[PDB]
RNA sequence: GAUGGGGAAGCUCCGUUUCAAAGGCCUGAUUUUAUGCAGGCCACCAUCGAAAGGGAAUCCGGUUAAGAUUCCGGAACCUGG
């Protein structure tokens, strides 16, 4: 119920999503790792985050493989994960208010011509100008986890779910090794 | 016959309490309550309080006794009592430590369906139609909520789903008549057969899981809900000769993922209906797309979305500050065009809603008895009174509204 | 197929057969709540803290009427959750009476 | 106050075997496999846990399907049966020998120790006749052993019995003595 | 006089609260790792036993082949809803 395909990486600027993983289980985060996902704020578990593949980036994602993955969420995805969650830590002082007004993106902003949520999506999803300058503004959507329960069905649930991980996580270790892609618009469906 | 005691007959037996209830049935409140949301049941007041109550003084609820006892005969609960031994044995698979036991377990257990509590809680097709608001409105409601620890996703998911097939359906027919817009979110007024009914739709944007709220009433009556609608809609298509389940499209549910997704298809009798006839509008990025679309698509042609691959048209939606290019091939109307049209239904001019002019304010579609009064009885007296003050109290609406208006009219 | 299948058909039973089959009580339609009301509506400073300072169930207007200039300023409603739960509540806890008004 | 019978009369039985004095025959339990390798035998018993009514179903009934169309070894599993059980015991064939100490009728398990030790073969006591039974799709056998062993578990099979016989059948050989029981 | 028990091979005798898990009232938004129930109070415990014991209530007039606080006329009083 599976298939993979060997493709060569490219040069462009893809839009990638990352979900983290919260393993191996044994593994203290290094300090590598601890500075590579402090900089990208991917600091707690199942912390969504946008960011760009740029050739920069690549050597960290190989990385920090292990403790997230990887994918290419569609639009509409995108667009549902932004008007359904988001963060706004400003003055309001540390206040997580979401996204439920949007003059305050033109007051935060307003020069960029970043005016409604719906401009940060088109910028995130056509990789904008403003794309830097807005991802931080959007601070990591705080995504539901699993079932999140233990009991009689959610053990069981949690069990099968975890067995699919063998099916399809998986890293050789190498240097070589390929980075796993995956279809972010089922894992989302899943998720949310 | 022997002296009967005072309260064994009347009111002391046709209503039974709440707690002699749950002792009578059985059944744990949670249960219990389950059982009487599915059905429908309220409690009731009697004339007199204490006579119901052993002529007790006490702030006790009072349920009919025929309801209950019906309500004993009902599968599900029995059903209940099947899932509870289930998880019990579940658990005990579990904590035994052989999974594939409670796998094997777990594929032979079948849910319970709502079928014939519906059967009998709405005789008639038009009775579901006149009472569908609440489900409409809770549907409308938990689509738009996000998955957390206590609704799951999925759940979330067919919500979703099933107002997504109601709305294809209401465009395809065209039965919008009368809509709204307020603070709580937007209001559509539908008219499934001549029963007008109304559903509220909040605004697509993040909303706020407080923990007072408990969701597991929600969910019992999402669960209702859903089996509701999904037979409301399945009579509906097969009344409009439609296929049912709906096929959706996963290219349109990539792009744009809503109203034109499902592509609906077999196997224009009222001026709401009408409206924008034969026309294309442009919808810019600011603007909701997915409430104004599907207006649109049931009064007139088709919309062109903001969305791309990331003109024949006749008019252009915005809502930006300033007006970008205003090509002489579009005509430039704000958003509350479309609503002041379809409350007008004649399609109200548009050159009062140009970008950057003012919008128009947004209107809902829906002495001698001084002594005469001498001769009054107390009772009639006070309902008199009472009257007087009513008036007065409605009297208000007017004259401060009035005053306000003034006050206003200043500058 | 599941649930594929019309429960009803043809059919001109009435439920309110019996007297005690009280009526659902749908909710008022809205009146004057809109996102752009007439400015006259407006609570002023003062009576808005005075409504804020009431308790709750005697809260007829749930909240201030606001003139919102454009469509897009429009915000987000976080007490839908709340009026649906209470509306819930109400269906299956209020108690019902029969009464002509 | 007043309880019910039952519970007073299993309360009396605990409080007077906890103070009457007992032959060494008796309370050779109470000294028994510690936390660390009793998880240790569970985890590596865990392996070998006897085909349930529906895998062996599922199985044969699969082979059959295949066989309507048109070799493997002996399945390695722990022996629970007390009759079994005592047959391997005798005659050298058991390798590790895991007893209950909470068996109702007593009678049924004092010589089983006595008999091992005497055969020479590995013996370990474990808390709980119920938690053999979790890993034998029963709900208690009283008695667990081990026979032939895949070559990859073998290591780990030798290691738990060096492990057990350093901990409690060098070490508590001294249970001879001590009446138990002599508690105040 | 069962009831829970004891003796008696047994038809059966003892024992009436006897060291019985001996029922009868109320509350909650639906009980938070998510819709399998939580909490508050009292500790007696069947039945039979009186047409002279306590009791809810009918008085008068007339009537028959035998019946009257009952049958007829009038006017009364108690219980429940």
């Amino acid at each position: 119920g599976l298939i993979r395909e060997k493709t060569t990486y490219d040069g462009k600027p893809a839009l990638l999503f990352i979900v983290r993983v919260r393993g191996p289980l044994a593994v203290n985060i290094p300090n590598k790792a601890f500075k590579i996902l402090s900089l990208l704020r991917l600091v707690e578990t199942n912390t969504g985050v946008f960011v760009k593949l740029t050739k920069n980036v690549y050597p960290l994602l190989k990385v920090i493989a292990p403790y997230v993955v990887i994918g290419k969420p569609s639009l509409s995805s995108i667009r549902s994960l932004i008007q359904k969650r988001g963060r706004i830590i400003y003055k309001g002082e540390p206040h997580e208010i979401v996204l439920n007004d949007n003059n305050i993106v033109e007051e935060q902003l307003g020069d960029h011509g970043i005016i409604c949520v719906e401009d940060i999506i088109h910028e995130i999803a056509t990789m904008g100008e403003s794309f830097s300058v807005c991802n931080f503004f959007l601070q990591p959507f705080k995504l539901n986890r699993e079932v999140s329960g233990f009991g009689s069905l959610n053990r069981l649930r949690k069990i099968k779910q975890r067995e699919a991980e063998s099916r399809t996580r998986q890293f050789s270790n190498a240097a070589t090794a390929p980075v796993i892609e995956v279809d972010i618009d089922s894992l989302l469906a899943k998720l949310n | 016959m022997r002296i009967k005691k005072k309260n064994t007959r009347g009111n002391a037996r046709n209503f039974i309490t709440r707690s002699q209830a749950v002792r009578k049935l059985q059944v744990s409140l949670a249960d219990f309550r389950r059982l009487c949301i599915f059905k429908g049941i309220y409690p009731r007041e009697p004339r007199n309080k204490k006579k119901a109550n052993k002529g007790s003084t006490a702030p006790t609820t009072f349920y009919y006794a025929k309801d209950i006892q019906y309500l004993m005969h009902e599968p599900v609960l029995a059903k209940f009592r099947e899932h509870k031994t289930f998880a019990r044995k579940l658990t005990r698979a579990l904590g035994r430590g052989e999974v594939s036991s409670a796998k094997r377990l777990e594929e032979n257990r079948d849910s319970y369906t709502l079928d014939h509590i519906i059967k009998e809680r709405y005789p008639s097709f038009p009775d579901a139609i006149r009472d569908i608001d609440d489900a409409l409105n809770m549907l409308f409601l938990f689509s738009n909520l996000p998955s957390t620890n206590q609704v799951s996703s999925k759940i979330i998911n067919d919500a979703q789903k099933i107002c997504n097939q109601w709305l294809a359906y209401v465009a395809k027919e065209r039965l919008v008549r009368k809509v709204f817009v307020s603070i709580k979110g937007v209001y559509y007024q539908a008219n499934i057969k001549g029963e007008e009914v109304r559903w509220l739709v909040p605004f697509k944007f993040p909303e706020n899981i407080p923990s007072d709220v408990d969701f597991r009433i929600m969910l019992t009556f999402l669960e209702f809900y859903s089996t509701l609608l999904h037979f409301v809609l399945y009579k509906l298509y097969t009344d409009s000769g439609l296929i049912y389940p709906p096929k959706l499209d996963l290219k349109k549910d990539k792009i744009i993922s809503g109203l034109s997704s499902y592509i609906l298809e077999s196997r224009y009798d009222s001026p709401v209906a009408s409206l924008f006839s034969a026309f294309v509008f442009y919808v810019s990025r600011e603007v909701p797309i997915d409430i104004l679309e599907f207006l649109i698509l049931s009064c007139g042609g088709n919309v062109i979305s903001e969305a791309a691959m990331d003109s024949k048209v006749t008019h252009q939606i915005v809502d930006r500050p300033v007006l970008k290019n205003k090509v002489a091939g579009r005509t430039y109307i704000q958003p509350q065009w479309i609503f002041d049209c379809i409350n007008k239904g004649e399609l109200v001019p548009a050159n009062k809603y140009l970008p950057g002019e003012a919008l128009p304010p947004h209107l809902s579609p829906w002495e001698e008895k001084k002594l005469k009064m001498i001769m009054m009885s107390n009772k009639q007296k006070k309902l008199y009174k009472k009257m007087k003050y009513s008036n007065a109290k409605k009297e208000e609406q007017a004259e401060n509204l009035k005053k306000k208006k003034k006050q206003i009219a200043k500058q | 197929e599941n649930y594929q299948y019309d429960l009803w058909g043809d059919s001109t039973e009435t439920n309110d057969h019996v007297m005690h089959l009280r009526a659902p009580k749908l909710p008022p339609p809205t009146n004057e709540e809109s996102y752009n009301p007439p400015e006259e509506y407006l609570l002023s400073p003062e009576e808005k803290e005075a409504w804020e300072n009431t308790e709750y169930s005697e809260r007829e207007r749930n909240f201030i009427p606001q003139k919102y200039s454009a469509l897009r300023k429009v915000p987000g409603y976080g007490e839908s959750i709340r009026e649906r739960f209470e509306r819930s509540l109400d269906l299956y806890l209020a108690p019902r009476v029969r009464k002509n008004k | 106050v007043k309880w019910p019978e039952y519970v007073r009369v299993q309360r009396q039985k605990k409080i007077l075997s906890i103070r009457l004095k007992v032959p060494p025959t008796i309370a050779q339990f109470q000294y028994t496999l510690d936390r660390n390798t009793a998880a240790e035998t569970f985890k590596l018993f865990n392996k070998y846990r006897p085909e349930t009514a529906a895998e062996k179903k599922e199985r044969l009934t699969k082979e059959a399907a295949a066989v309507a169309e048109g070799a493997s070894p002996k399945p390695y599993a722990v022996k629970y049966g007390l009759n079994h059980v005592v047959a391997l015991i005798e005659n050298k064939k058991a390798k590790l020998v895991l007893i209950a100490n909470d068996v109702d009728p007593i009678e049924l398990v004092v010589f089983l120790p006595a008999l091992c030790k005497k055969m020479g073969v590995p013996y370990a006591i474990v808390k709980g006749k119920a938690r053999l039974g979790t890993l034998v799709n029963q709900k208690t056998s009283a008695v667990a052993a081990l026979t032939e062993v895949r070559a990859e578990d073998e290591a780990a099979l030798a290691k738990l019995v060096s492990t057990i016989d350093a901990n409690f059948a060098d070490k508590y050989d001294e249970v001879k003595k001590h009446w138990g029981g002599g508690i105040l």
